[PDB]
RNA sequence: AGGACCGAACCGACUAAUGUUGAAAAAUUAGCGGAUGACUUGUGGCUGGGGGUGAAAGGCCAAUCAAACCGGGAGAUAGCU
RNA sequence: ACACAGGUGGUCAGGUAGAGAAUACCAAGGCGCUUGAGAGAACUCGGGUGAAGGAACUAGGCAAAAUGGUGCCGUAACUUC
RNA sequence: AAUUCCUUGUCGGGUAAGUUCCGACCUGCACGAAUGGCGUAAUGAUGGCCAGGCUGUCUCCACCCGAGACUCAGUGAAAU
RNA sequence: CGAUGUCGGCUCAUCACAUCCUGGGGCUGAAGUAGGUCCCAAGGGUAUGGCUGUUCGCCAUUUAAAGUGGUACGCGAGCUGGGUUUAGAACGUCGUGAGACAGUUCGGUCCCUAUCUGCCGUGGGCGCUGGAGAACUGAGGGGGGCUGCUCCUAGUACGAGAGGACCGGAGUGGACGCAUCACUGGUGUUCGGGUUGUCAUGCCAAUGGCACUGCCCGGUAGCUAAAUGCGGAAGAGAUAAGUGCUGAAAGCAUCUAAGCACGAAACUUGCCCCGAGAUGAGUUCUCCCUGACCCUUUAAGGGUCCUGAAGGAACGUUGAAGACGACGACGUUGAUAGGCCGGGUGUGUAAGCGCAGCGAUGCGUUGAGCUAACCGGUACUAAUGAACCGUGAGGCUUAACCU
């Protein structure tokens, strides 16, 4: 699903376009983390105006996946794509001001309710 | 991988022991033919549970 | 493993088994009667009764599906012509098996398999 | 406890009022007549026995009809045995139904599982395979080694190796139970149940609920 | 399997819409919500469909904000409640999964003249 | 025009797998290099062992080479097993 | 050493597609390779496909996968031009 | 450095992390001018490093198609 | 030394406790949170990458933790071959030289069909004292046992503040294990379709063969993970360190000498599986056999005739059972397999004909035709009347009764 060396594209205005997942947070011997989960990345492309540069270390969440998520309505919601919002190393904030593209309802927690609102849709 | 002593003809009879075949020991007889005949199978002239197979 | 699975292999690749399975359901429709291993006649039944079942009707298309799926017009010409008015009212059947021993060269289990009307 | 025999129907799912679909696993369980009641005089436990029908005649042979003769007059394709705990409930001829199970929530559900007869290593013990390339001689599903040295000197008992797998009794220890629905000798439970579809089994109250 | 069809036919659905693939549906889900329970739009092209039933879905593509965004509806669901049929193309397959890489302008389908 | 280019026959033998009581005392399959030249090949001839030949590896000289094979001195000698 | 998956010089060489003596299917012609019959288990060998990720594998991208044709356009540093 | 023991020398670049690689420093244990010195376009089944694509190499294996392995009939070895 | 293959890696492990995490305690220069040190405790758990041949090591980034050691520095008749001790070549250095370096550098054949022990599975024989079919008990053995975060208690106890609990409840995760295809997907050379080259069926049309299943798009059943259900427990007993009550020796004191009470993932049990070859061979229910005679060295003696039960085996149709055995269902008083009928599923509008168009081609008949393993039915085909094995009332002694 996502997993380290895992190469996402950027869904805020924070000027990076490309990350890499570096580690999946949470546990140990965890392999892939899904929609929603904190993951520790590095930037790859970073945009010259943008907020962040190239070869910084943060964190990230996962809001879009190429495989989706199943909830107990039994559906899916698959993606063309993997993206995910960069996070405040500590505070873990978002950083961007914009969201873009369609987000999903398992990023409804407290945690991201600033990225559901800025979200165009879900 | 081979051998280190070599075994003897009581441990090779012992090995044997399951070899043995076993007889039909069950001839089934066709009341037309009279002919024995293994069971579920034809008959050596060409009868089967009194019925002449290879014939019109 | 093999579970719920149908069909045998008989040791050949698929080509190899569709044109014995060919072949030996025309030497089965021309002669009425066939000398063949036991485990090769159960798995003829299934070629060669379909073929029956489908000639019991005649149209152009049928004649058509049953070259296609028998290479043979000899064949098919005595289907639709013969082997469909003779059976016509049976439903399914239409062929029996009966085990004639085993064989000389390798020991194999033999059976007859045969047309039940026997061209009577 | 008190239990009940039934045979395994297939997989479903039901659609709840709140958009959620639960998975459930049919069981049929007819009504189940006792053959016999052991006690602590001539047995030394309190337990009863019990039967499903549906057997032809044929086929039984002298010695279970006559077993069946005690006021049961009805062959079964078999016979279970039930320990019986407190209660002392009615036990001769009391054809128990499935509305003992309107009740309880938690269920348990024994039965032998699907039969792979090979199980092979790899796929029994989740034994990790070596490389494909890189020099791999004829080595890729094999186990490796089985022993340290000549210290040890021989293969300890428990090995993991190849041989068997399946076609043996499991339970599921205290599955959901959704419906119990009467008029039809069902029950419906949350999960699926060791066996393939038309398989017996035997349902019975959780225990560690 | 008797029991198991008339378990199904207890839950299977009365006011299924005859759609087939390469149309463009309009489905209202269900958004459930403490005390703000309403319907949520989706439309899009049907790419595949799976009869089974009780066990019977559909995927819609949305192509939205321009990433593809699928979907997969249980058809004998009630959080599918309503759907409705908008366009009615012609495709002559059972499945477009080739839509995925297609995209751009060359992602549309002619409509079925009847 | 070219010790030019790509690529069959042809001449080689860089990688991997198989084989290792082999189908084979060095081979098979898939890839690989040269392929008008210092090229390759048929027939015949010459160079003979402290010698030959060698775009040199102590390489080759009849499945044997830091001194070929056959016969003889010869029952060499062996404080060794 | 074998009725041995090896080696052995020359000549002839048709049709369709193809630049072609490549490659594919065929003609004339010649063959099915001197143990079979079943089953459809681990494991090995030779292959096909594979969700998400895409070198994280490994001494090493080993092996696999991938590119691949004709016509036209277009093509950098450096250079012995 | 195909040469440097101390040594993974120090600085810079590349990575997220670089005992490898590239550019410099000169404290050259123990470079050096036909046992040639320093460069060099083209060439290489040559050694090292990096990137794009690609993928079952891998996370982590799953299924399938054939030849053996397994059973029946015939013949019938070998090291020890 | 008439051969015990050496570093590192992979796979698979098992033991110790001098305990890394989790568990229980004493002391603290322990206010709380978080720490330090010592005692008890081995049930479970105990990281991925970058660099190097590298075990180690440094670095980045996680985790509750990334324990220390033994096992031929465990493990090459399991794998690898990067380092390292063959032959080629070069650098620096030493030597006049052949050559050498425990200096560097590029390249460089890893054999074995398992006899015995051992281990993982699965069978045959006999025994268990008349024979047979079932259900059990349970001596004994094995599996399992991990843990994060969030919320309430509570912004409470504690503190000047910052900060921030023990005890007790609820929810949701990571890793691991078992089961199962209802869903989401993979596969699906046995189903449908598109299409390139070429050959053939007299030719058109329509089909088939070959080219990796020629290439490719979908896809039934089955098997499957990534998919979805469940698990680890609570409880009880006896304890370790520790804490105690009462109480003398020793007028006090003292957890101990007599007596009594608490006390941990360790131990026994509770949970799951195997299990009467448990030769100590166990228990319960049911079923079957109750005819004569001869001989001898006269006792668990031999033999002739009659008899052949319960049941088993064999054979056949087979299975979501299986290497073969074994196991399960069925054998005409039958749905066991095949076929057939209907349905479902998949593919996607068959052939022929008609119309439009110069033609490729399009439209109607038409959601057509075909459709494997699937579902519900149906004796059409194949599962035979029989034969075979297994017997004829089951030892002795003693104890409680009937005589
Ligand atoms: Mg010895
Ligand atoms: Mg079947
Ligand atoms: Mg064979
Ligand atoms: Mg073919
Ligand atoms: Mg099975
Ligand atoms: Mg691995
Ligand atoms: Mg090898
Ligand atoms: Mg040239
Ligand atoms: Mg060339
Ligand atoms: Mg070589
Ligand atoms: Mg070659
Ligand atoms: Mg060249
Ligand atoms: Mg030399
Ligand atoms: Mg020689
Ligand atoms: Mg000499
Ligand atoms: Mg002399
Ligand atoms: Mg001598
Ligand atoms: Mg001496
Ligand atoms: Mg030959
Ligand atoms: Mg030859
Ligand atoms: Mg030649
Ligand atoms: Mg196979
Ligand atoms: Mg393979
Ligand atoms: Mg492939
Ligand atoms: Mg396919
Ligand atoms: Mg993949
Ligand atoms: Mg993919
Ligand atoms: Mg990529
Ligand atoms: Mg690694
Ligand atoms: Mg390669
Ligand atoms: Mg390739
Ligand atoms: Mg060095
Ligand atoms: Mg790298
Ligand atoms: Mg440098
Ligand atoms: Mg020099
Ligand atoms: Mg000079
Ligand atoms: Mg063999
Ligand atoms: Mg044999
Ligand atoms: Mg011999
Ligand atoms: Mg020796
Ligand atoms: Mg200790
Ligand atoms: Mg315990
Ligand atoms: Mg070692
Ligand atoms: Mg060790
Ligand atoms: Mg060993
Ligand atoms: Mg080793
Ligand atoms: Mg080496
Ligand atoms: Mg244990
Ligand atoms: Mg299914
Ligand atoms: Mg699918
Ligand atoms: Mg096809
Ligand atoms: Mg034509
Ligand atoms: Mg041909
Ligand atoms: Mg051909
Ligand atoms: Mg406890
Ligand atoms: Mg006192
Ligand atoms: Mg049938
Ligand atoms: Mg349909
Ligand atoms: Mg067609």
């Amino acid at each position: 699903m996502i997993q380290e060396q895992t190469m996402l594209n950027v869904a805020d205005n924070s000027g990076a376009r490309r990350v890499m997942c570096i580690k999946v947070l949470g546990g140990s011997h965890r392999r892939y983390a899904g929609v929603g989960d904190i993951i520790k990345i590095t930037i790859k492309e970073a945009i010259p105006r943008g907020k962040v540069k190239k070869g910084d270390v943060l964190k990230a969440v996962v809001v879009r996946t190429k495989k989706g998520v199943r909830r107990p309505d039994g559906s899916v919601i698959r993606f063309d794509g993997n993206a995910c919002v960069l996070l405040n190393n500590n505070s873990e904030q978002p950083i961007g001001t914009r969201i873009f593209g369609p987000v999903t309802r398992e990023l409804r927690s407290e945690k991201f309710m600033k990225i559901i609102s800025l979200a165009p849709e879900v | 991988a081979v051998q280190q002593n070599k075994p003897t003809r009581s441990k090779r009879g012992m090995r044997r022991s399951h070899d043995a075949l076993t007889a039909v020991t069950s001839l089934s007889v066709d009341k037309t033919s009279g002919e024995k005949h293994l069971r579920h199978h034809i008959t050596a002239d060409g009868y089967y549970r009194g019925r002449k197979v290879i014939a019109k | 493993m093999r579970h719920r699975k149908s069909g045998r292999q008989l040791n050949r690749n698929s080509s190899h088994r569709q044109a014995m399975f060919r072949n030996m359901a025309g030497s089965l429709v021309r002669h009425e009667i066939i000398k063949t291993t036991l485990p090769k006649a159960k798995e003829l039944r299934r070629v060669v009764e379909p073929l029956i079942t489908l000639a019991k009707t005649d149209s152009v298309a049928n004649r058509r599906l049953a070259f296609a799926r028998t290479r043979d017009n000899e064949i098919v010409a005595k289907l639709f012509n013969e082997l469909g008015p003779r059976f016509a009212s049976r439903a399914g059947g239409y062929t029996r098996i009966l085990k004639c021993g085993f064989r000389a060269g390798d020991n194999a289990p033999m059976a007859y398999i045969e047309l039940v009307d026997r061209s009577e | 406890m008190i239990g009940l025999v039934g045979k395994k129907v297939g997989m479903t799912r039901i659609f709840t009022e709140d958009g959620v679909s639960i998975p459930v696993t049919v069981i049929e369980v007819e009504a189940n007549r006792v053959t016999q009641v052991k006690d602590l005089a001539n047995d030394g436990y309190r337990a009863i026995q019990v039967t499903t029908g549906a057997k032809k005649a044929n086929r039984v042979t002298k010695p279970e009809a006559g077993h069946f003769a005690k006021a049961g007059v009805e062959a079964g394709r078999g016979l279970w045995e039930f320990r019986l705990a407190e209660g002392e409930e009615f036990t001769v001829g009391q054809s128990i139904s499935v509305e003992l199970f309107a009740d309880v929530k938690k269920v348990d559900v024994t039965g032998t599982s699907k039969g792979k007869g090979f199980a092979g290593t790899v796929k029994r013990w989740n034994f990790r395979t070596q490389d494909a390339t890189h020099g791999n001689s004829l080595s890729h599903r094999v186990p490796g080694s089985i022993g340290q040295n000549q210290t040890p000197g021989k293969v300890f008992k428990g090995k993991k190796m190849a041989g068997q797998m399946g076609n043996e009794r499991v339970t599921v220890q205290s599955l959901d139970v959704v419906r119990v629905d009467a008029e039809r000798n069902l029950l419906l439970v949350k999960g699926a149940v060791p066996g393939a579809t038309g398989s017996d089994l035997i349902v019975k109250p959780a225990v560690k609920a | 399997s008797n029991i198991i069809k008339q378990l199904e036919q207890e839950q299977m659905k009365q006011d299924v819409p005859s759609f087939r693939p390469g149309d463009t549906v309009e489905v209202k889900v269900w958004v459930v919500e403490g005390s703000k329970k309403r319907l949520q739009a989706f439309e899009g092209v049907v790419i595949a469909i799976r009869n089974r039933g009780l066990h019977s879905a559909f995927t819609v593509r949305k192509i939205s904000n321009g990433e593809g965004v699928e979907r997969v509806f249980q058809t004998h669901s009630p959080v599918v409640d309503s759907i409705s049929v908008k366009r009615r193309g012609a495709v002559r397959k059972a499945k477009l999964y080739y839509l995925r890489e297609r995209t751009g302008k060359a992602a549309r389908i002619k409509e079925r003249l009847n």
